């Protein structure tokens, strides 16, 4: 989750299988224009 | 007033009554306005 430039982008990954190990490169998936000011989560 | 019509007591509603044989002038008019916004934004919507 990022959030620059008054856009939101989220990338996303899945894989069946602590964390394992190798290599795997994540995708865009959704880019949005909300424009407002982000903090914490939950 | 007490919530009662009467002198000095005027309810601020006033009826149209249309009716097709008014002139020119007078039968009543579909009216809307659009409104913008030019300043630096996501800008959401944008033309063809």
């Amino acid at each position: 989750f990022k959030n620059i430039d008054g856009y939101f982008k989220i990338y996303s990954k899945h894989t069946p299988i602590d964390l394992p190990q190798g290599f795997s490169a994540l995708e865009p998936l959704v880019d949005l224009p909300i424009g407002i000011n982000i903090t914490r989560f939950q | 007033c007490n919530g009662v019509a009467g002198f000095n007591c005027y309810f601020p509603l006033r009826s149209y009554s249309f009716r097709p044989t008014y002139g020119v002038g007078h039968q009543p008019y579909r009216v809307v306005v659009l409104s913008f916004e030019l300043l630096h934004a996501p800008a959401t919507v944008c033309g063809p």
